């Protein structure tokens, strides 16, 4: 239930997989910890706005076209989660 | 001697194995459980629609991998193949963030 | 006593329901009156850009040898017309990846 | 007893026959046409109503998507979508 | 004569005389206050709009006005926004 | 017989017209119907943004000893706070300049 | 009555005043034309949905509130030209 | 020996004049010369309130005042103080253009 350290459920061979997969050839170990910061502003960003949209809609579930409004309003469009 | 390929070849040979591949990287059970965790900071008793999860799994991912080939691009520009969060940095603000 | 009941989008001998858009129109509240000509002009520019990028996906299924098309057909398709990444630069597609880009100075010698 | 939605998966499906007789696709495939679908329509549709409320318009005809398209689509999309709406909208008119 | 054109300088003015009863205006910099305050006036309408597509809702409520302020404002801004409109809401309703 | 008219600006006090913005709510094609508090509500917050912008752009304009507001002190308004900088980073200031910027790795030795 | 050449009007110490109020420090002398074809692209990407608005408004004058649409749909808001 | 200035310190004192002065930095004649230019190759006899060009002009030296932050950040960020046009293609990238 009650969840702590999953700022390391991101694996160091994952953003390996993914700096390949985004071209990348050499990676600092200062990298994956700044990713880190990054990426959670991100989430924070769009969860938050998420969480305002369910209390909006008065659920406690949360909707993916909850998360297609999340990611529209920076237009940030994604398609085929029920839009 | 056993063998052993020389650096780069190796992580070339991946980059094009994952630009062949579509799928997610991350594990999404770890993954899941951030996104309640982060949720659980702004109201308790949530529940969640497993569609949001990968949805929200795979938004991030393009976005990391697309702010990659911008920060791969700009370690090119400043003549290295190592990249350092400065790069990012200077990527985020310049891209705005 | 009545007329046979017939489309609009056969009159305009379309696929798409401009009867649907027409409403999808009045329930979005765009103006208090449409003129008539206007969700035929959209329903039909509609399959103009649909006719379009499924050539593309055509061409990258026939590339990727599969007969049905999938997302990363789709990304395949759209993100060598670079038109469209003026048009939908700022759209990322669920499962598509990413086009396979490797920048010389990645390659050695 | 269902709700039903509506989607575009089958005037997609028929578009695609069109195109290619021999294809298919997988329904998230479809899912990612009807977004598509929606996401044109909404886009176009904000934009005509912004340009009647310049114009002090209250009626939405076919010129005005015609200028928003021409608008918003650049190159030689623009002008072959204004052409074939041209002829879709003018054999309408005649029927 | 020409025709009236509505303006917000007179309470804008109003309100600059309740902060900075000292200060005087350029007509510059006020028509850049008109074209600030009606963008951002279409812009919290829009996404209004928006949530009473998604809501499915014909009637708009302060309710959805107060969510979209916190889709809009950065932080402290949204939430003493949603104060100084409580209040406001509270002796409107009170006349 | 009629009552004395009030206005719903004092009904809750304050300076934006209310009516005005009212109507422009209804003929902005947003929707048929409008709840009575949501324009109060929107002029009150409209309120509170134009306070906040004036109050700190009249004391940029007080730095710099001039009693009438120019674009340049906007500007410093603006980008000089972090919360109104990133609600309006996609906007552009006539004659407002920019902030102030020198790189320290610019400087001499 | 047609207009030849008015890129060359963009003068360098031009060019150079916003390199400095854009805070640009040593300036390669190559930069100079390669920025007039970019701002000039620019210009085009604006005053092509320009004419649109003209000719949509069925005016042969360029108004600055066409102006603030054509910068506004790429989100390049400007304040005290609408009205 | 006649006055003369070290190199770059009177670039310095132009960087803080400008950025102070909000004006604008072309003669505006040319301007308008190269607006009704570009604006005749989309439809001729086309008039134009001065205030249209004025809005043009404010939007574009301040897109091109960013750019050239941008511009600046990333002929530091490549360890110079010199621009090359490669620092613009680059921005030209990262900005999506």
């Amino acid at each position: 239930k009650v969840l702590r350290d999953n700022i390391q459920g991101i694996t160091k061979p994952a953003i390996r997989r993914l700096a390949r997969r985004g071209g990348v050839k050499r990676i600092s170990g200062l990298i994956y910890e700044e990713t880190r910061g990054v990426l959670k502003v991100f989430l924070e960003n769009v969860i938050r706005d998420a969480v305002t949209y369910t209390e909006h809609a008065k659920r406690k579930t949360v909707t993916a076209m909850d998360v297609v409004y999340a990611l529209k309003r920076q237009g940030r469009t994604l398609y085929g989660f029920g839009g | 001697k056993p063998h052993r390929y020389r650096p780069g070849t190796v992580a070339l040979r991946e980059i094009r194995r994952y630009q062949k591949s579509t799928e997610l990287l991350i594990r999404k059970l770890p993954f899941q459980r951030l996104v309640r965790e982060i949720a659980q900071d702004f109201k308790t008793d949530l529940r969640f629609q497993s569609s949001a999860v990968m949805a929200l799994q795979e938004a991030s991912e393009a976005y990391l991998v697309g702010l990659f080939e911008d920060t791969n691009l700009a370690a090119i520009h400043a003549k290295r193949v190592t990249i350092m969060p400065k790069d990012i940095q200077l990527a985020r603000r310049i891209r705005g963030e | 006593a009545r007329a046979k009941a017939k489309t609009r989008s056969s009159r305009a001998g379309l696929q798409f329901p401009v009867g649907r858009v027409h409403r999808l129109l009045r329930k979005g509240n765009y103006s208090e009156r449409v003129g008539a000509g206007a969700p035929v002009y959209l329903a039909a520019v509609l399959e103009y850009l649909t006719a379009e990028i499924l050539e593309l996906a055509g061409n990258a299924a026939r590339d990727n040898k599969k007969t049905r098309i999938i997302p990363r057909h789709l990304q395949l398709a759209i993100r060598n017309d670079e038109e469209l990444n003026k048009l939908l630069g700022r759209v990322t597609i669920a499962q598509g990846g990413v086009l396979p880009n490797i920048q010389a100075v990645l390659l050695p010698k | 007893k269902r709700s039903r939605k509506e989607s575009y998966s089958v005037y997609v499906y028929k578009v695609l026959k069109q195109v290619h007789p021999d294809t298919g696709i997988s329904s998230k495939a479809m899912g990612i046409m009807n977004s598509f679908v929606n996401d044109i329509f909404e886009r176009i549709a904000g934009e005509a109503s912004r340009l009647a409320h310049y114009n002090k318009r209250s009626t939405i005809t076919s010129r005005e998507i015609q200028t928003a398209v021409r608008l918003l689509l650049p190159g030689e999309l623009a002008k072959h979508a204004v052409s074939e709406g041209t002829k879709a909208v003018t054999k309408y008119t005649s029927a």
